[PDB]
């Protein structure tokens, strides 16, 4: 579909309605990256991580792979926007921001 | 007291010292009681 | 639909958030930093049957409705929470704008800072006060106190700090708090209470309790003459009208509360009683200073408005100060609003504008921006 | 059982009294210089529930047995404490009579001399070593340099000075002491950590803490750019295992903690850095001794074990000492222990048992014998 | 249990019927570890779909009970109460303790008391302080089948601790200070 | 095991350390045998 | 290094100017393993 970064899986471009609980995911083969959460530039999202914006992440041996993903329960208008999964290896780094609209 | 004219007539910050020096900690309510007049 | 603005002087007192305005005279706003959660949903028709709101309504919903802090330790854990609290101030009982009047901000130090980066930026989103400001709760007691010199001990709506301090000059390093809080006494109640004959657990059974330290629960000066007092002294066996109607039978308790905060082996804390954090606070100031402090002993924190709290202070002071200085400590009964009072006043410091927390200043440098040179 | 004896090289090395023998190789003593009190006593069947075995078991008390140094600040307050704490040793881990058994006698200058007046009297009664004899901690990690000339760094177990020496001459006017301790560091660090989101207190909680300096907190040569690298940098943005369990996060603390002994600052400390209390001391230094020290600018203290130590200690005398000259800091190691090494040999040296303190010598003149001509 | 059984087609209330509904618990109503899914086996399970003989000769039938009494020790809604379950009245407890307690406990982690003989009752135990606890710390609590005279035999040897009849209550002590001697320095 | 020759000859109170080392909890029920024994 | 044939045959205690001479801070660790040796 869309284009790959590591983006093995990309956290996806929500379109969501109010209330869909939508993982945006990078599933992604995996130093594995660090993931970033941004909505806005000065303005983190964890301090937003919440029931509302939920976190499974773990890494596979099997396949190499390791499981960012963001599953957002009673979605809302007010965090329909951008999002953002900076990820950086020990060496790389990927930047490509990903959306949010919680539609209804 | 005079501390009323000597504040009014104290350097302008310094009232600061005056306040305190007169027993007045309440420079702070020397000046809200000024500033609910100036405010 | 008037002249420029008034600061907001919103102060989350740390039982309850108060506030009213720069040069305002009483906190217009006053009540509880809790959350409330019925249980059971008898299916009732109609609506109107809110989850949470708690402010100063949801104790009228108290036992169905739970209780949250979200600055539970003066630690906010949660703020959506705090949030609409905030919302339910400056919208019923602030029922103003945030955007077109400028507010201070109360803190107690020991915040890890994303608290107040957070708190700040979304002031400004949901918010848009035409700027805000923050300032240390115990600072702003400080000036609140007025005597720039001397230590003030902040123990009060649930807060414990000893605060040396020097015509404004204060060391952080002889700066201490005491876990303690009156939630912490109403605890130790709970436990003698229904451990004695009681069986008093519940959210609201905390707000009797609490309530019951602030009518009448107090302290003797002394502890094991007046132990001996409290075993036969029958004024102090006084029962007082539970308010379900039962009337609460009272003795040692009464005292046997609070003292504890000499004493943490009563609360079992490995603490050290709040006098003697004064005394090694003021041995670390300079040398002379401690007579400063004699005079500006500065006692802080309602919660605390029990009987004797100077009448110890200095009796154990002087138990370890040399008779040589002559103490004073210093405490307003007003001591809940003093730190709104000094917020007040420092706010409404016209000479002080400059301070306040831009919109803009923040946007460039976003939250970050708070710490450095500014808070 | 044996021949004529073994001095006892018993080293209280400020943070722990350790030892060995005359000639020994590794101090057989190391451990806490702590007293533990428990607090709540469970009623508890049987026995066995010591109130003060600190010594090396009471860290397994840790937490309801508190902590008590007696030379606290390096300054023995209490002395029956240290007096089974010596006893514990020489029966427990010494497990050795002192009456048969010379022993020379660890100390920091700056002593009121009743302290080892009374030490060296108990130490004859309570154990009737064949003779005692006492020896400035300082001097005896000196010889312990062997660099008879320069000044050494002493900031050891808990220490500080600056020991300037010359083939074993050094001045006392240009001596000086550091009251920083690696106790002092963690002080800070809990200032830091536990305001940045922790709440660390209690004894055993200094116990992790200092654990925490002595395995990860380091220093940067730099800081502000290597504050910029802070900024940042999220190689040092480790968290390192609680040990509770927890893994406590890590990032410029691991460095911002010693630092400031070059800037107290931090500890709001009136004093100056560790390298130019160095450099005045130099300077106090005849003309020429100063590439002396620049040879000989030995360091001493495992505390201080830190990365860099050296790094800066050049780097700054450099920016203050004349590129002229050449400067190299001396520091093995194997610090804490030098110090009981040079006093194994000292006191091992057998060219010199007419120095160490014997029953009668002090029986006849009593302990003010000690001082003159002899300590 | 009487509410439920009662309310579910059942007439539950006199005293030894609670005799009876005590037995039922004591003698088969268990729980099992999870509950949701643990839910849904309840909603078909036929194993546990199991009648007892009522002692009057009736034969009770019971199902998701003989469970869904006993767990909402861990949620006193089904009781309602305000309080909350037992695991993690141990584990703000175990916080509580001191840093690093917190393995003594996992390694001491005892439970005690037979009503409580139910199963899983670690098996749950153990999951949720997991579902709570640092997979650092490795947990065990302890829990003898005899919890019952546990108490007892503990009693037995306290007391049949001969070296320690000094504690006992002797009848002059309490003479000279009344019954109030009891409470200082001794009970 | 040797609990019961290392109990025997453990130190006469500190069975305690001895029987909880040893796994033994029952230190209680050690001596409470040891008191069937000795009662 | 001849240190320690030069030691051994350096006058009875200016081994201390051999020692430290010839780098040997640890003309103390030099006497000091001489003594494990005499001791």
């Amino acid at each position: 579909d869309d284009p790959i970064g590591l983006f093995v899986m990309r956290p996806q471009d929500g379109e969501v309605t109010v209330g869909g609980s939508i993982t945006f995911s990078a599933r992604v083969a995996g130093k594995p990256p660090v993931v970033k959460w941004f909505k806005g530039k000065w303005v983190d999202l964890s301090s937003k991580v919440g029931q509302h914006l939920q976190l499974h992440d773990s890494y596979d041996r099997a396949s190499k792979v390791y499981l960012f993903e963001l599953h957002i329960t009673d979605a809302q208008p007010a965090f329909t926007g951008s999002y953002r999964c900076e990820v950086s290896t020990k060496d790389k780094f990927d930047c490509s921001n990903f959306n949010l609209t919680v539609h209804e | 007291e005079d501390v009323w004219e000597i504040l009014r007539q104290a350097p302008p910050s310094e009232y600061e010292r005056i306040a305190f020096q007169y027993g007045v900690t309440d420079l702070r309510g020397m000046l809200k009681r000024l500033k609910g007049m100036r405010r | 639909d008037d002249e420029e603005t008034t600061a907001l002087v919103c102060d989350n007192g740390s039982g309850l958030v108060k506030a009213g305005f720069a040069g305002d005279d009483a906190p217009r706003a006053v009540f509880p930093s809790i959350v409330g959660r019925p249980r059971h949903q008898g299916v009732m028709v109609g609506m109107g049957q809110k989850d949470s709101y708690v402010g100063d309504e949801a104790q009228s919903k108290r036992g169905i409705l739970t209780l949250k802090y979200p600055i539970e330790h003066g630690i906010i854990t949660n703020w959506d929470d705090m949030e609409k609290i905030w919302h339910h101030t400056f919208y019923n009982e602030l029922r103003v704008a945030p955007e077109e009047h400028p507010t201070l901000l109360t803190e107690a130090p020991l915040n890890p800072k994303a608290n107040r980066e957070k708190m700040t930026q979304i002031m400004f989103e949901t918010f848009n006060v035409p700027a805000m400001y923050v300032a240390i709760q115990a600072v702003l007691s400080l000036y609140a106190s007025g005597r720039t010199t001397g230590i003030v001990l902040d123990s009060g709506d649930g807060v414990t700090h000893n605060v040396p301090i020097y015509e404004g000059y204060a060391l952080p390093h002889a700066i201490m708090r005491l876990d303690l809080a009156g939630r912490d006494l109403t605890d130790y109640l709970m436990k003698i209470l229904t451990e004695r004959g009681y069986s008093f657990v519940t959210t609201a059974e905390r707000e009797i309790v609490r309530d019951i330290k602030e009518k009448l629960c107090y302290v003797a000066l002394d502890f094991e003459n007046e132990m001996a007092t409290a075993a036969s002294s029958s004024s102090l066996e006084k029962s007082y009208e539970l308010p379900d109607g039962q009337v609460i039978t009272i003795g040692n308790e009464r005292f046997r509360c609070p003292e504890t905060l000499f004493q943490p082996s009563f609360i079992g804390m490995e603490s050290a009683g709040i006098h003697e954090t004064t005394y090694n606070s003021i041995m670390k100031c300079d040398i002379d200073i401690r007579k400063d402090l004699y005079a500006n002993n500065v006692l802080s924190g309602g919660t605390t408005m029990y009987p004797g709290i100077a009448d110890r202070m200095q009796k154990e002071i002087t138990a370890l100060a040399p008779s040589t200085m002559k103490i004073k400590i210093i405490a307003p009964p007003e001591r809940k609003y003093s730190v709104w009072i000094g917020g007040s006043i420092l706010a409404s410091l016209s000479t002080f504008q400059q301070m306040w927390i831009s919109k803009q200043e923040y946007d460039e440098a976003g939250p970050s921006i708070v710490h450095r040179k500014c808070f």
